[PDB]
């Protein structure tokens, strides 16, 4: 019942989590607060190859870790649920992502959060209308984004819907006010003149690295925090994992120097759930075949976890400290 | 006679791109290099040969040329590799710095020169090509990226710097994990260890000019700091630029190499970056340059400016991942961003 | 109007190559120089440099710009590798094979033959993509490769995914006019699909789209290599119902691959004026091409690759495309280095042959 | 459904994508396939390189990158097979209760991953199972004899595998084919012992002085004819390493895949295997998958080849422009 | 001779430690051969239940040393002849009852030398027999401190219903009859593999460790200063041993449980200076490298440099340095 | 003791501790490359390491070579059941030669010294290279070594013929190995074997100097066409009949890619590992060989150990078929 807290006496899912079909009375029943969906997709991306298989990547490596977070004092057992992979064709993007829209629809009816693991950073534009949708036009949407890349193409290639537009799509969903948008983590060439341009245009605050750097990085999260979960009735949070320096997030589409370290972002985990709620998060662009002994996907794994852990702190879902092997 | 042109995000042929400014932009009509990297060049700049009279005709202000010998090695092969990781890493890269706002390749009129030729087992010919092909970019108006290769590299490098300033001055910058100051390895001259000697020699490279930084850890024998010692040149070691700050110390060691000279070379070797952010290398090591930290020594050196910028010992064969050559790139693009906001603010041209 | 006052009609293209690549003071100028050891330097034996296939001429692909070169070999990189049912990965294939071949030189001692310029070789690049639009980006090879035809050369077609031959025998079927074109497909897989989930023109419907074309006849196609279960039974039905000669592998072994293939070819060509032949990396054994989106067993040996492709240059074809390469898979150089022999064979056999009828390219 | 035969129409983990039946002797017996795939991850046998733990995982996943319709013999394998995947003593008992329950059954277990010592049980549920009054073949490929009466002071592990399974009371020796053997992975004391008991093992070199196929026939029928159940074993270090890297103890000079697909269906003509067992797959040696795709091939193509043999045929003329 | 300091004139195989010499593990012929640290190799690893490899650490970490110099310009120190390496303790790889004795009886005889052991091993298990023949070395009238980094508390008082493999190390460690808890240190524990029970144990013992989050909060060195002055005040001998995961994972990827999260090389590198300002340590060791999952050997070199960056600041605290006045060109 | 023969038998004891010791060639002995400690030691192969890469025109990596072909064979046992043989002491290991950095001309020096010691002392150097210009050397060692008044055969598989008269002006780097090797003044061009060219590393001027000094190479292609062995077999007796001693040479990339992918120049259609095994008993049917080299292989491109299991696997089988060819086999009535 709860040996799983102690040492031990003696398919592949999220955190060896049960599986539960894409289903929202399953899902409401099974007592989790969380279901993991993975997209194996990567037909938005214009980079390298390699993203279709982190669902997969990511999976495995959640499962070498124990459930209880003594840093928490947290028991992540129970907490989570795996729903598989969206199903998705080859070669037709616009059933892939209307695959991808029902698949995030319905565990939002369920009342779980999904944590959806992608491909390519395009999913994000298709997970993050499902919530403006779900949420309708009477409530207000928060989105906050870590990534060394604005994505504020208004196209490329004259395509509309691509990684490197998902910024400037997810920024006109009708009720996601620019001043509830939070993106950190910009930096070196892969930023465009007309994404700058683009998002001076629509008043886009981006938390550059560089202004992280004179900030002393934490005053200036905690602002974009604040704008983000005030006011608004739900949150998108995603992450891009090359935000992260390249030495601790080498296996990524885009890996890129000078950006956060591991001990940095677990303060910024920290400061995020002490909001006390997140209704979406997205992990995209990891890329096992560039990865270093697994050490991007560790630290992904390693962020989603102490997440769930500090919001469970938090909310004060911690386990009896009186509990003993017994 | 020669002419400067390129195309914007490189292809030809019926969907070919031609606004004047389309390389600082998304791609509009296709991918560009951004998957498939075709025929890249460094940062897609114009191929120019080195040839002072094509150099000049192009009115290009910065020559990328590589400097791929690495048979001058003490330590293991594996740098004659890193001029292609490199070129083909900004395929990943716009020539445009939001954090400069500067079109890095009409700023300069950026050229890709090539690779200097070898002759493989022949260190003196192959040394005394590159300072025949270094000499035809400096003759040709041009300052100076130089990608290696060993750290062999400064000894012709800084050899035609040195010809080329005549009778002026010219300060030498070593930032190396390691001391590089054997008088000689085995009985040779000439090898990567002996990059700060051989530029101690030259007629117009004096010691108050001569600094190093970034050392630390024993792959450093004694007559290597014995050099330093005893010709008393600052070394900042790794150690002392964490304690003091990078900013203080490099500001300091900028302003002396500089002080009173008509030209600067500055080699930088990779293993000076912490093994961490840097696993291509012949020699990586621990306790060292942090990512950020790289891109701020960028910065500072851009701030000041050099002459010849030379990077070596890369060697992307040993690592499964892009940081080490993405982290090259980003050695030279902040520092050509830094040079041209600099440059800009004094109303100064390159 | 913008395409005139862009172009230079006027401005005429040179075929020009330096020999062993390099510039600058040891430039090397001998006429013959790149078929002998180098001698001034090493060349890009060990370092690429700014390396072309087989170092030839850069030579945009403008019908114009390749008939000014008298090119007859155009070789075209179409790393497209999103119409692709399996995994993505050969939008690397191009780089990795531009690379191999600074391992060699353009001379072929077992065809004498200098390559680079018997053929007037050229790289005309990489087609452009549009990334998530496969129907986009095949327009664009179509056009790409209509240009190297109307420019008088023959085309070797270097791919990403096999959904190449859709755009590529398109091209070569409009060129074609009035005649009659052939196509020879060899792979592992069958590659017949109608459609995949609804769609006609993905990496697994290259023979039915070819059938499709007004003038490829059933009788001028043959498919070869084919084995194991990646092999929906609708991709046989089509071989089956339109009449189209298949020679599985286990055939190519039992009866030998010279008779088989000779046979094959004399049928692809019976009353044709033009021939496509697509060929991709997973017809060859895993043990020699690890490095494919799926790689597959019970295959063509190493020196039976070399050998087909001999034989395919016996006969001649008028583009010749290899698809699926995905050097990112491989430790080994031993795959790119294979697909370089491929083009090379093909190529040094196809110059012996000219050249013993009395014939110039 | 038959739309699994097709390429998917437009619109809308197991072995071969096989529904799991339990481990249980009548579900086994009413659920209508012919065979039952058992994951056996048991590496406390082996003596080298670990990894052959991993080996029913990635077995399983590399199938699923095929079809379950085989053109080359017009058959379905789909429905044919289900899935039933599950301190050293205890387990080699669980391991030879695993066995009997299948056999009980009347399916065909296809016990794969783990080390060479597997067969050991497996062999010794398949005798207890036929009992004393019938008579039983045994054949396995391998580049190693494991004639080992002891190893280290042990009697069980993957080097005395042999000397174990040539004990039983119904293996006649000369039902008994072993066939690859080459290379130093072989001490003398293996030759020996297979000399003291008549082991007819046919090492590669004899198998490539007699052009390999007219050898392999005569051990197939030594070990097909008179016998009432035949065991068939694959160690995929048969294979030339350049083959098979991703297995325990790669060898050079080993079959090319082209033999070993010819080998398949020559076994294949005997209509009929009571046990099928593959060990020594090492995933983490292996670049593209390749032991792994090649043993997924050669342990299909075997089941699709029986069932061309039975007649067990679908209908030619099903068209995909059929499906609903 | 003084060559080895300096870069090889022109014209002029075993694997040890440091290229230093081997002498056989026998107290006698430790305490004659003049050097103050015995490399032992413990190629060990059935008290481990995480991914293997710990085994061929010993010999990976002895072909990493021999990639530096043995002097360290600084310091003005030269290591060589500072240590011998006594080769591997011999594994019979299915008694652990028995081989834990064979290291009890290396571990004794290096002590009873006065050499100070540098035990490389295996799996953590290792550090319960090194740490309890110190304990029975120094008797049960003297003092014992013990120092260790690591991700992981291994306070299981219980494992698998074993009582000493790797998970264990710390709940017997912290059993030993003269180690006051007082002088135990425990530094780097963070993320999810430290179960409960570790932590109710280490509550009721009152192992006050320093777990990451503490370190990064007080700034790392002003709270290692306080636990190497609980570890040294006072007592008699001092144990110090290292599992580089304590170190974040992007500068460690070759051990056997990396994590992200952890100490930076820099910040290892101080703490050595700091503990080497203490003057002596009686043994070090250091488990679980684990070099198939290296890149580039970055663990083994990281877990060099710290191991012989110790000895060097040990000798520059000790004044054992050597004359900096000495050229290349005396050589001559 | 014969142990070594047989399965381990395990449950022993009393070692306590192993002295460290050098990664050795099949686990064999190290002994000093001296002739007399070579003569003494009873074996009748040295193995040679020789890490310079310095002659290397291509990508780098052979250095690494003698340090991985060491490692496999030690996973091995001795004794060879298709053959009866047990090469327990018939090798020694020499560690590896003694080579400054950046200064070749020494380098080859050292090389030359090291392998006429060994030849002095009556073994068989198995020189185990990093790149293919070492063989100038160690070929040169031998013509001296046996004097003007005797005869040398010499015998060479590989992808590449070699004959660069010279290479970027340089006339030692390993694309002109051949051309130097061909130059010995005791070595007759009719007693000279290169086999296995094919495909375009060999450029012009290869093929017209072969032509213009009479070296008879058999192509890959003349291999395929005679159905591989009877023309291997007229090419062997050429280099063995009427000579004093024999040079036998391998560059790797002489097999197909599938079965040598890390080899610094790989190449497609090239032998299978069966056919080398059969051409490596025919050779060893001559009853002998002078000095044994392996050049170009090349770990960092290699899969999974593959083409240094192949390599390791024919220097083995040659030593243990010419043991068979010897007589030198064990007792069949030893047991446990
Ligand atoms: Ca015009
Ligand atoms: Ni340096
Ligand atoms: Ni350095
Ligand atoms: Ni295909
Ligand atoms: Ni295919």
């Amino acid at each position: 019942s709860y040996a799983h807290l102690f040492s031990p006496l003696g398919l592949i899912t999220f955190l060896r989590s049960a599986h539960v079909p894409l289903n929202a009375e399953a899902l409401k029943a099974c007592g989790a607060k969380y279901a993991f969906v993975g997209v194996p997709f990567d037909e938005g991306n214009i980079g390298k190859p390699g993203s279709e298989d982190a669902p997969r990547e990511f999976r495995l490596i959640t499962q070498e870790y124990f459930s209880y977070w003594f840093e928490y004092n947290v028991d992540l057992h129970g907490k989570a649920v795996d729903c598989g992979d969206v199903s998705m064709p080859k070669v037709s993007p616009e059933v892939a992502h209307e695959r991808i829209y029902r698949a995030v629809r319905e565990v939002l009816k369920s009342g779980l959060i999904p944590i959806i693991c992608g491909g390519d950073r395009s999913i994000s534009i298709t997970a993050a209308r499902a919530l403006s949708d779900h949420i309708g036009p009477q409530k207000k949407m928060g989105y906050m984004h870590f990534g060394a890349q604005l994505d504020m193409a208004d196209s490329w290639a004259g395509e509309r819907n691509l990684a490197p537009c998902a910024m400037a799509r997810i920024t006109e969903l009708p009720n996601l006010d620019i001043r509830n948008v939070a993106h950190l983590g910009a930096r070196n060439a892969m930023n465009p003149k007309d994404h700058i341009d683009l998002s001076k245009e629509r008043g886009l605050q981006y938390d550059s690295m560089f202004d992280l750097f004179d900030a002393g990085i934490y005053p200036l999260v905690e602002r974009s925090i604040d704008r983000v979960w005030s006011g608004t009735d739900a949150q998108y949070l995603g992450f891009n994992f090359n935000v992260m320096d390249s030495s601790t997030a080498p296996g990524v589409t885009s890996t890129e120097p000078g950006g956060l370290e591991s001990r940095e972002m677990m303060r910024i985990v920290d400061m995020i759930a002490k909001r006390g709620g997140v209704s979406v998060i997205d992990l995209t662009e990891l890329c096992p075949i560039f990865d270093i002994s697994g050490t991007a996907a560790r630290l992904a794994a390693c962020v989603i976890m102490r997440l769930m852990a500090s919001l469970a702190a938090q909310d004060g879902d911690v386990i009896d400290d009186k509990l003993r092997r017994t | 006679t020669a002419k400067w042109q390129f195309t914007p995000h490189q292809h030809r042929g019926p969907a070919e791109q031609f606004g004047e400014n389309d390389h600082i932009y998304s791609p509009k009509l296709h991918n560009g290099s951004f998957k498939s990297r075709g025929l890249a060049t460094f940062m897609g700049a114009p191929y120019c040969p080195p040839d002072r009279h094509k150099i000049r005709e192009m009115g290009a202000k910065i020559c990328f040329l590589a400097v791929p010998w690495d048979q001058g090695q003490i330590v293991r092969a594996g740098a004659s590799q890193g001029a292609a990781g490199l070129r083909d890493a900004t395929t990943q890269y716009f020539p445009y710095m939001f954090e400069y706002d500067v079109d890095l390749l009409s700023f300069f009129r950026v050229v890709d020169c090539g690779d200097v030729p070898t002759v493989p087992g022949n260190n003196i010919k192959s040394q005394e090509y590159t300072a025949d092909y270094v000499t035809e970019c400096l003759e040709g108006g041009a300052k100076v990226i130089l990608f290696g290769g060993d750290h062999s590299l400064p000894i012709p490098g800084a050899k035609a710097l040195s010809r080329f300033t005549g009778s002026g001055k010219m300060g030498y910058l070593h930032v190396d994990c390691h001391l590089d100051a054997g008088p000689d390895w085995a009985g040779n001259l000439i090898t990567n260890c002996s990059g700060a000697p051989r530029a101690l020699d030259l007629p117009n490279c004096n010691a108050r000019n001569m600094a190093h930084m970034g050392s630390r850890n024993s792959l450093n024998p004694k007559d290597w700091w014995d050099f330093y010692v005893d010709n008393e040149i600052r070394v900042v070691t790794m150690p002392e630029m964490i304690e003091r700050g990078l900013e203080v110390c490099a500001n300091e060691i900028f302003e002396r190499v500089k002080k009173d000279t008509d030209s600067l070379y500055f080699t930088w070797d990779t293993d000076s970056i912490d093994i961490s952010c840097m696993p291509a290398n012949s020699a990586p090591e621990c306790y060292g340059l942090k990512g950020r930290e790289v891109i701020q020594l960028a910065r500072i050196a851009g701030r000041h400016g050099c002459d010849i910028l030379d990077i070596v010992e890369l060697c992307p064969d040993f690592d499964p991942s892009q940081i080490s050559v993405k982290m090259t790139v980003n050695m030279i693009y902040h520092y050509l961003g830094s040079r041209a906001q600099t440059l800009r603010q004094q109303g100064k041209q390159p």
